[PDB]
RNA sequence: GCCUGCGGCUUAAUUUGACUCAACACGGGAAACCUCACCCGGCCCGGACACGGACAGGAUUGACAGAUUGAUAGCUCUUUCU
């Protein structure tokens, strides 16, 4: 047997290049004149992401990045 | 691999001189790395990483890789974990 | 007090990588020192973002973390250790970090001597 | 990857989950008495395992 | 009907000549031919190796 | 001009570039002169220096001498069975293969074949051959058209400046 | 009459070797998947290594929801978190 090549569909399905939000650590904290630190987003009730890892502010919900826990 | 997995493999080598494998892609975990939770897919290719540099020796027989520590392979693992030159591996010990 | 003032920080950072506590960068260095587990911190002086210096030092002294100062972003990453070396030992390539968080010390009477006295008279 | 469908098809029963222990082949296999070798790789090690062609 | 003229000369990749150090001439060359054959004799059991013999 | 193979046959293969050692036939509409006659070729370089590129002579003058432009289309044999193989990247439609069905294939390693069925909606084809193909191979078909030169004749040619070297 | 092998012919593919004894219940070939090479649609990287580029003010990794998608396929997109 010899090979049919067959290299054709709706041409490509290219992958996701990773999102570069520059200095997004500055987004979470907000420091006022005295040093006031109001934490804008949520701390997870889990064990591995408690007191060190923060959560997500989408438009109506919560979505943790480590343990993938979802609220609304 | 994550860096938790990289440094489990290197502990059992410098103690002994030997790391073995099954050549299983479907494997959940390797049995020597017990309660250390490294898939046996990860034991292979880090041990494939040190061949092309010249550190581990392949000599394959019946679906199970064998590996040794090179004389230049001895000094490589002492810089990573910082073991001192006060401690020997199991090579220079017996008799 | 044999090690000099900024010189005594060379012995400190070698010992933690025996036990893997130096989390480098901007993002983990805040959070892993929020974690009520680590000892101290340093911020570099060569730093370009105005929103950078605001957030870092405010979390420190509230959670009882004292700050030392070394100048460069090139300097405080060679203690983090990202920089590659040549065949003869030259620091060939530099990618330095402007933040360090130390969690576990080693046991060195050279490192612990000089830097802890710097903090008492500051109080 | 990823982990949920990388090797997900169940390699239980059937000759897709039996290999020769010598040459990792899945055809022509002898699994009697717990050999688990191929029928050609048996004939190399037939005497070294200890089988004798008596008649 | 067939018949090219110098096909094989024009199909060969034109490899440029290497630059080596010059050869000694005359008495100097003969000297080197003498010492390569009778002076630094290397012992062999039956002598089956030639001078140009590449493998 | 149109450069060509200098052959004894009726068909002459076009040469797309002028080679440093080959003897070639330049074919052009010019007012008929009688052989023998010498023929020189120059090219306007820069600042009006005529540069001698090619020397020769006048051969027979006739329009009947057909110059043929060839096109060699490469393909890839990716599935190989004995004496019949599957080629891709030579065509891209289906009826592209169906158009060039009676075109006899050849092969870089010297196999002489011809297409059978087209299979894909993309350009894939089953092809028979004389022997079995190497996988290291490249399939290729030869297409030909007759090409005649451009009508660019002006008897006026500018006076060159004195020639010098670079 | 049927069981299976070969050709032959339709088929996206109905893989392939074998052609007088010395091919044709043969390839331990009784293949639902697997085996699987064949065809269709998708995934992954399992590209070791040396050097250059980038990269710590993060290179990169993992991803609920909803659309799409056969697929609780972060595969792509929004969503912004690790």
């Amino acid at each position: 047997k010899k090979r049919k090549k067959k290299s054709y569909t709706t041409p490509k399905k290219n992958k996701h290049k990773r999102k570069k939000v520059k200095l997004a650590v500055l987004k979470y904290y907000k420091v006022d004149e005295n040093g006031k630190i109001s934490r804008l987003r949520r701390e997870c009730p889990s064990d591995e992401c408690g007191a060190g890892v923060f959560m997500a502010s989408h438009f109506d919900r919560h979505y943790c990045g480590k343990c993938c826990l979802t609220y609304c | 691999m994550p860096k938790k997995n990289r440094i489990a493999i290197y502990e059992l080598l410098f103690k002994e001189g030997v790391m073995v494998a099954k050549k299983d892609v479907h494997m959940p975990k390797h049995p020597e790395l017990a309660d250390k939770n490294v898939p046996n897919l990860h034991v292979m290719k880090a041990m494939q990483s040190l061949k092309s540099r010249g550190y581990v020796k392949e000599q394959f027989a019946w679906r199970h890789f064998y590996w040794y520590l090179t004389n230049e392979g001895i000094q490589y693992l002492r810089d990573y974990l910082h073991l001192p030159p006060e401690i020997v591996p199991a090579t220079l010990r017996r008799s | 007090g044999v090690m000099d003032v900024n010189t005594a920080l060379q012995e400190v950072l070698k010992t933690a990588l025996i036990h893997d506590g130096l989390a480098r960068g901007i993002r983990e260095a805040a959070k892993a020192l929020d974690k009520r587990q680590a000892h101290l911190c340093v911020l570099a002086s060569n730093c370009d973002e105005p929103m950078y210096v605001k957030l870092v030092e405010a979390l420190c002294a509230e959670h009882q973390i004292n700050l030392i100062k070394v100048d460069d972003n090139k300097k405080l990453g060679e203690w983090v250790g990202l920089c590659k070396i040549d065949r003869e030992g030259k620091p060939r390539k530099v990618v330095g970090c402007s933040c360090v968080v130390v969690k576990d010390y080693g046991k060195e009477s050279q490192a612990k001597d000089v830097i802890e006295e710097y903090f008492k008279c500051k109080k | 990857g990823h982990q949920q469908l990388y090797w997900s098809h169940p390699r239980k029963f059937g000759q897709g989950s039996r290999s020769c222990r010598v040459c990792s082949n899945r055809h022509g296999l002898i699994r009697k008495y717990g050999l688990n070798m191929c029928r050609q790789c048996f004939r190399q090690y037939a005497k070294d395992i200890g089988f004798i062609k008596l008649d | 009907s067939l018949a090219r003229a110098g096909k094989v000369r024009g199909q060969t990749p034109k490899v440029a000549k290497q630059e080596k150090k010059k050869k000694k001439t005359g008495r100097a060359k003969r000297r080197m031919q003498y010492n390569r054959r009778f002076v630094n004799v290397v012992p062999t059991f039956g002598k089956k190796k030639g001078p140009n013999a590449n493998s | 001009p149109l450069f060509s193979q200098h052959t004894a046959a009726d068909k002459h293969k076009l040469q797309r570039f002028l080679t440093a050692d080959m003897a070639l036939v330049a074919t052009v509409y010019a007012p008929i002169t009688f052989p023998p006659a010498s023929v020189l070729l120059f090219k306007q370089k820069s600042n009006g220096m005529h540069s001698l590129i090619a020397t020769g002579h006048l051969m027979s003058v006739d329009p009947d001498r057909m110059v043929i432009k060839r096109v060699v289309l490469s393909g890839h044999p990716f599935k190989i069975f004995t004496k019949m193989a599957v080629v891709r990247y030579m065509f891209f439609n289906r009826e592209d293969v169906l158009w060039f069905k009676p075109v006899e294939l050849r092969t870089k390693w010297g196999r002489r074949g011809h297409i059978k069925e087209p299979l894909g909606t993309h350009g894939h084809m089953k092809c028979s051959f004389d022997g079995k193909l190497k996988s290291q191979d490249t399939v290729l078909m030869n297409l030909y058209k007759r090409v005649f030169p451009k009508w660019t004749y002006d008897p006026y040619v500018p006076e060159p400046v004195p020639w010098l070297k670079s």
